[PDB]
RNA sequence: GUUCGCGAAGUAACCCUUCGUGGACAUUUGGUCAAUUUGAAACAAUACAGAGAUGAUCAGCAGUUCCCCUGCAUAAGGAUGAACCGUUUUACAAAGAGAUUUA
């Protein structure tokens, strides 16, 4: 479907005309599956129009919130000792590209390379052994029958040492007061009046 | 003849209704019979007054 | 808008910078000797290059008989030079071309912050490494250069720059286009 | 698509200075530019009276006419126009001139 | 295609979603070539996706390191707003702008603790909830908009348009109805003919 | 209304013979062909491993109006078109009944809203008052140029020779050829005399006729189809002064027949419309003078 | 027999070797809904076709004559077809035995299945109508198709009755020299609706012609739909046809009446 | 050469020459006309010769 | 092809291989749609016309339409969006005079 030139594609050119309206609901399904900046690459399950007029992603991203958290806290600290120690970063121009030249096609130019490594903590063997073999996979724990119900991916329950070793990661993120009187005139109820 | 009739499982993105536009129409009036205007006859003397 | 149309209008901004890189080939050959240049050639310019933001190429590059000693990449106005860094054959230069703000206008920031961008980029194309940048911002008239030089051009440079900046035939089109559009005469 | 655009989609192999020179020598060929009459929306500042059907141009009515730049030049430099106007009842053309000196208009054939 | 169908071939719609005019267009055009909100506002959602997608794939194609690729999208997503241009064409996403702009505050003055004024922080988890959350809510909108879009397209628009009263047509409105009812009491009034 | 709506009117011959059909209805289907005005699409197949989907092309109001089915379109009684119903029922009311149709669209749309039937569509539809019609159609069958110099061409003509067996020839000369008589009704005369059926695949006979000069000529490759040609017709008439022509029998008509003895081509009967209707009226006394 | 169901049918043009989609350039952007070429003027836009029918050559056996298909090919009869023996459709001239499976069908559409229309196209062009069974060809443009030989005024007619000849049986064909035009009436519809659209653009130039190498720089002949016949001589000869054809449908409607009584 | 006819302005536009227009007959009546509509379409028709 | 049987041959000793033969497992896709001229996009351009109420120049709202266009729109634009600006004869009678009939 680059070329719709045919008689043929008549009845496809009314299918991506009518799928405009679908459109905002596929950008939606595609932002919120994005690769989190530990991941090289991310497989998605689509749905899509037989004609080609849309590709839906789905699904829905769901994660551990305590490992989640621990994610964005360790590229949290590997994202200040990056600026700390380089001696000049480089942001990249936008728009990333001429709005002349196409959108390059992924099988020709993306699939064929290796990809890159991703922003991953060295995670120390001693301090994080519970956790250094599976905190940046793309589902942690996925295929973990007593960690999670299933690659359905619900219910997640955890031991002790893994939990506190979550705990550990997420200091630079975490919540980090323990008492509610701190929140005296402050909550939402004082908020209100 | 018995013929079942089913339907056609429609593409969500073909428009449904392909024959449905927005077109305009002048429509026939059907008079098999006259309505009899049923007045009274006729206190009918008038001036130049009106 | 229509006062920037008006003011750069007729392709000025391509005759602006066509103008700087032949105005410096000019200056280049005439003292050329004790530069010791085989040939100092201006390059085959695409006509988007003087007006792409995005990236750039060289405009003039100098082929040398001895192979030159540069320095380390210092400002135009930089005192002392230390020429034992580097030794190349070939330099090159980019005449650079941007119209200021209130904001963003100190040119020797942007001189400095486009070739330590340009050089370091895989794309922007630079026949040699040690080249220089010549910057003009064209809404101050300021200018300044930021790269390695050999010898004897950042005098000669700077003293042409001089000349450049007020004898240019297509800056005086600049700014008389903007002192009719701000109908601005000058008594005595 | 809009009153003020700030960018005009060109060719992506296009460059200013080369069509100037082919624009100029397509500038020599067109009927629009061998013909320069101007068309000018107008009114008639001095009542007027046609000539065949006689019918009356109140006193400043809009006419959408055509200006010519005339051969002559007042005085040694001072351009002079010709203006041109049909008649409302009849297709018959009314002409100006634009005395400089004497800054009233001067006509000529149809009214 | 929507473009082309309504015979608008003097619009070219670029790469990156930029529509510009290829020729100096006459009054006709003008008014023919007048693209709605609707049109405008997926054209501005389709140009913060590609932009998006675009560093993914400066990432894979070897050219942008993985501490850029986190630093780029955190750029986009707090700098729509000079990115797109999507607010002149619904003008609520001031707010979503202002809060990945507050968003930012926030997270400069915790990641820059004790490091310099510099590009690469990283964070963009709290901008991207924003941006999600305001495509929650104009899925409903759009495909309403396009959906009414599209069908004038097949369609054709309805011809009993019935104009409501405005302060506009308040005075107009007001005499049609004052003439019908004196000329009613005078017609009941005569005795004949 | 469109909650409530006439069910289809379709033929049973468009149907077929089969019991149960699997009809699919969309609501708001094609535009009808005649109102140009949307209906409930219903289309079908005859058998299940049919390859032909057979549409309703009409809507139901003007398959009532019209008394035909939506798809084929054809007389509902009769299973006739309608040119020829409204042909049928003028010789029978001495009158001519015409159903006609809008040019416009906005009186395509006009003439399908109204109740009337149209044409020959208020004797169809009434069982009583097509019955009798039929019974009268029953009655009807117990009835059961002076100036041209074509002096040129007449020489090319033979016109003087005879049709004997002795002279192997590849061309005819047929003359006496009525306006009426198609092209084609000659060729299958001459090949189903000679047995050479579906003679356009093998091109063994070519015929070329004007229909206005009354005259034409048929060539044959092989020549010993010649023979076979000469010796399978048995009439002739001999002119009173000699010179025996066959003749080709079409029915009702009679075709004279005469060895060319070259390829006559195209041209040779005339090259100019008013130039050839002489050459017909030249003929005409010929034919008296063959016969009387 | 001997000519069609003894081979197969063959591949008249290879899938590579099928024009381009795309018009010729006659405007300044191409269109991508409607596939057409859209600022600039509209220049001409008619064209000779390039590929031709030799009947006897291209005939034969195809998928459709297996599968029971109807309908014949279309682009069979333009010189088209880029399936051959693998099409769906038939691929033969339209035969007694063919017309006779039409019969319930051809009212409604035409041979090669497309849908007939209520009321014809200004021009005359196109499928054609239900309304009347038109099976006259109004040849024209035929200037073109000779690429402007003389010729003279019974030779463009030879060349008329050669070709028409090969695609089915012929009731009539009429040259008018001052009107340059021909009109050829076949025994069926279905054989007129096949050599419509066989004979649509093409050229009566033959090889044994000088010009056989500038055939495709010429405009092409119109083979469109003939009007009414205006002359009484053949006026009366469809009142004929018609009442002869209204007693063979009374003999077959009173014995349905007789099986109905 | 025939009279061309006037241009369409818009796509459902009336040619009132092509077919009588919206053609509202008369309601059916009882005193048969009969004879009168033969005598008005050959009076018609002498007057079209 | 798989699986359960039954039979025959060979290796066997009841198991393996071969081919005969009953079962079971699985069961009717798709098309409203064919690939350039002849079944229907439009715009630009050339030429001509030239722009509501008035004396002249301007703001506009509506209305009736078997015109619509842009817009998501029941908001608003489209020249006050356009078209209007022409054509124009009988429910027809009473009274009071001079020529022409008539028979
Ligand atoms: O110039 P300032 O007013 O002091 O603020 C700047 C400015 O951000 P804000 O103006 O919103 O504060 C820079 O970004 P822009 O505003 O130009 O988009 C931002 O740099 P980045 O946006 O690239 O991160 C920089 O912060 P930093 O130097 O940490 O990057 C920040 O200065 P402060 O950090 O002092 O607020
Ligand atoms: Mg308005
Ligand atoms: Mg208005
Ligand atoms: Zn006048
Ligand atoms: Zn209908
Ligand atoms: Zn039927
Ligand atoms: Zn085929």
């Amino acid at each position: 479907h680059s070329d719709m030139a045919s008689k043929m594609y008549n009845t496809d050119k009314k299918a991506f005309l009518g799928a405009l309206k679908y459109l905002p609901h596929a950008i939606l399904k595609l932002l919120e599956n994005m690769p989190h900046p530990w991941e090289q690459a991310k497989e998605v399950k689509v749905l899509y129009h037989t004609s080609g007029a849309i590709t839906f992603v789905n699904e829905t991203p769901r994660v551990i919130e305590p490992v989640y958290t621990a994610q964005w806290s360790a590229t949290w600290i590997a994202m200040r000792r990056e600026k700390r120690d380089r001696t000049h970063f480089k942001r990249m121009r936008f728009p990333p590209f001429d709005d002349d030249e196409p959108p390059l096609s992924y099988e020709q130019h993306i699939e064929n390379i290796e990809p890159l490594d991703p922003i991953n903590l060295p995670l120390d063997s001693q301090d994080d052994e519970y956790v250094k073999d599976w905190l940046y996979d793309s589902r942690p724990l996925e295929e973990d029958s007593k960690k999670v119900n299933g690659t359905s991916y619900k219910k997640w329950s955890f031991d002790l040492p893994e939990m506190s070793n979550l705990y550990r990661l997420s200091t630079p993120l975490r919540d980090e007061v323990t008492d509610k009187n701190y929140y005296y005139l402050f909550d939402k109820k004082s908020f209100f009046n | 003849h018995h013929i079942e009739v089913v339907s056609k499982q429609m593409d969500p993105l073909l428009p449904r209704f392909v024959g449905k536009k927005a077109r305009k129409v002048v429509a026939p009036t059907e008079n098999d019979e006259v309505v009899p205007v049923l007045h009274m006859d006729g206190g009918e003397a008038d001036p130049n007054e009106w | 808008k229509i006062s920037l149309i008006q003011i750069f209008r007729a392709h000025l901004w391509q005759k602006i910078h066509e103008s700087i890189v032949f105005d410096i080939c000019q200056i280049l050959d005439g003292e050329l000797d004790v530069l010791q240049i085989e040939s100092v050639t201006k390059e085959t310019v695409h006509p988007r290059k003087s007006y792409k933001m995005n990236s750039s190429a060289a405009d003039i590059t100098m082929e040398s008989v001895h192979e030159w000693e540069v320095s380390k990449p210092s400002l135009l106005h930089e005192t002392n030079d230390s020429f034992k860094g580097l030794i190349t054959n070939k330099m090159w230069f980019d005449v650079q071309l941007r119209y200021g703000d209130y904001d963003s206008h100190d040119i020797s920031r942007y001189v400095r912050a486009k070739f330590l961008d340009y050089t370091t980029d895989n794309v922007s194309m630079y026949p040699s490494p040690t080249g220089v940048m010549i910057g003009i911002d064209l809404a101050y008239n300021m200018y300044d250069a930021y790269g390695n030089w050999f010898n004897g051009l950042k005098p000669l440079i700077q003293n042409s720059m001089r000349t450049i900046m007020k004898a240019n035939p297509a800056l005086y089109v600049l700014r008389e286009r903007i002192r009719k559009g701000l109908q601005i005469y000058q008594s005595s | 698509s809009e009153r003020k655009a700030i960018n005009k989609y060109y060719p992506p192999d296009y460059n200013p200075l080369e069509a100037e020179k082919l624009s100029r020598k397509m500038a020599k060929k067109l009927k629009t530019m061998n013909k320069s009459h101007a068309s000018i929306r107008l009114m008639t500042p001095f009542s007027m009276r046609c000539l065949e059907c006689n019918e009356y141009i109140p006193k400043s009515r809009k006419f959408n006419g055509k200006k010519e730049l005339l051969k002559e030049k007042y005085l040694d430099s001072i351009k002079i126009y010709r203006l041109t106007i049909s008649c409302p009842r009849c297709a018959n053309s009314i002409a100006f001139r634009t005395d400089p000196g004497n800054s009233d208009y001067v006509m000529e054939v149809g009214g | 295609l929507l473009i082309h169908r309504k015979g608008l071939t003097y619009l070219h719609l670029d790469y990156n979603f930029n529509l510009k005019p290829t020729k100096t267009l006459t009054t006709k055009e003008r008014k023919k070539s007048r693209l709605g909100n609707s049109f405008h506002l997926m054209r501005e959602l389709l140009k913060m996706m590609k932009l998006i997608v675009d560093t993914h794939v400066q990432f894979r194609l070897g050219n942008v390191d993985a501490f850029q690729l986190a630093d780029g999208i955190h750029y986009i997503l707090n700098h729509i707003g000079q990115l797109t241009g999507i607010y002149r064409y619904k003008y609520k996403v001031m707010h979503q702008i202002r809060a990945c702009k507050d968003l930012k505050h926030i997270i400069y003055y915790k990641f820059n603790k004790n490091l310099g004024k510099g590009p690469g922080c990283g964070f963009w988890q709290p901008a991207w909830r924003v941006w999600l959350n305001f495509l929650r809510g104009t899925i409903p909108l759009l495909e309403r908009y396009i959906g009414n879009l599209i069908t004038r397209q097949f369609e054709g628009r309805s011809n009993e348009i019935v104009k409501t009263t405005t302060k506009q047509r308040l005075d107009a409105y007001y005499d049609l109805e004052l003439r019908n009812s004196v000329m009613d009491d005078i017609l009941e009034m005569m005795p004949e003919s | 209304d469109e909650i409530n709506e006439p069910p289809p009117n379709i033929c049973e011959q468009c149907l077929g013979d089969e019991a149960n059909i699997r009809m699919t209805k969309i609501p708001q289907g094609s535009e009808c062909k005649i109102c140009t005005l949307p209906f409930t699409l219903y289309h079908f197949k005859t058998s299940k491993r049919s390859n032909n989907i057979i549409k309703t092309l009409i809507c139901v109001r003007c398959a009532t109006q019209r008394n035909i089915c939506q798809c084929c379109m054809l007389d509902s009684r009769w299973h006739i078109p309608i040119q020829l119903r409204d042909h049928l029922i003028s010789l029978v009311n001495e009158e001519n009944v015409m159903t006609e149709e809008a040019k416009n669209d906005m009186m395509k749309r006009f003439l399908s809203l109204k109740n009337v039937k149209l044409g020959g569509a208020q004797i169809t539809s009434d069982p009583s008052e097509a019955d009798n019609i039929v019974d009268k159609l029953k009655n009807i069958l117990l009835r059961a140029y002076a100036s041209v110099d074509i002096s040129h061409i007449l020489k090319k003509l033979p016109l003087n020779e005879s049709f004997l067996k002795n002279p192997s020839t590849k061309s005819f000369f047929l003359y006496n050829i009525d306006a009426s008589i198609p092209e084609w009704k000659i060729t299958d005369t001459v090949s189903q005399l000679l047995g050479i059926k579906k003679w356009k695949d093998g091109n063994s006979l070519s015929l070329i006729v004007n229909h206005k000069a009354k005259c034409g000529g048929l060539r044959f490759q092989s020549s010993e189809l010649g023979e076979r040609f000469v010796s399978k017709i048995s009439e002739t008439l001999v002119t009173p002064k000699g010179l025996k022509r066959g003749v080709l029998l079409i029915d009702r008509f009679r075709i004279f027949i005469i060895p060319w003895s070259s390829g006559f081509s195209a041209a040779s009967f005339g090259t100019n419309t008013a130039e050839n209707i002489k050459l017909s009226l030249s003929l005409n006394k010929l034919i008296q003078l063959e016969l009387g | 027999m001997t000519s069609w169901r003894d081979k197969s049918a063959k591949v008249q043009v290879k899938e590579s070797e099928l024009p381009s989609s795309i018009p010729a350039q006659t405007g300044l952007t191409f269109n991508i809904w409607y596939n057409k070429w859209s600022q600039g003027f509209a220049g001409n836009t008619r064209f000779v076709s390039p590929f031709a029918l030799q009947p006897q050559l291209h005939s034969g056996k195809t998928r459709g004559d297996n599968d029971g298909q109807l309908f014949f090919c279309l682009f069979f009869a333009k010189g088209m077809c880029c399936l051959g023996p693998k099409c769906e459709y038939l691929h033969h001239i339209p035969d007694e035995e063919d017309i006779g499976k039409l019969a319930l069908r051809t009212e409604v559409l035409d041979c090669f299945g497309r849908e007939k229309f209520a009321d014809y196209r200004e021009d005359m062009g196109g499928i054609g109508s239900f309304r009347k069974k038109n099976k006259t060809l109004y040849v024209g443009g035929i200037d073109g198709a000779l690429n402007s030989k003389h010729l003279k005024p019974a030779q463009i007619e030879s060349r008329i009755r050669f070709v028409f000849s090969r695609l089915g049986d012929i009731d009539r064909i009429r040259y008018v020299e001052s009107k340059n035009c021909g009109f050829v009436k076949f025994k069926y519809q279905a054989n007129a609706e096949f050599a419509k659209e066989a004979m649509s653009n093409q050229t009566l130039l033959l090889p044994s012609d000088k010009e056989w190498d500038d055939r495709r720089e010429g405009t092409g002949l119109l083979v469109k739909w003939a009007n009414e016949d205006p002359d009484p001589a053949a006026q009366k000869r469809l009142q004929e046809e018609l009442k002869l054809e209204s007693l063979n449908m009374m003999v077959h409607l009173i014995n349905n009446n007789t099986n109905s009584a | 050469v025939a009279i061309k006819k006037p241009k369409k302005k818009y796509g459902t536009d009336i040619d009132y020459n092509e077919d009588i227009v919206y053609e509202q007959a008369p309601m059916p009546g009882i005193y048969d006309t009969s004879t009168e509509d033969r005598q008005i379409k050959k009076k018609f028709e002498q007057f079209e010769r």
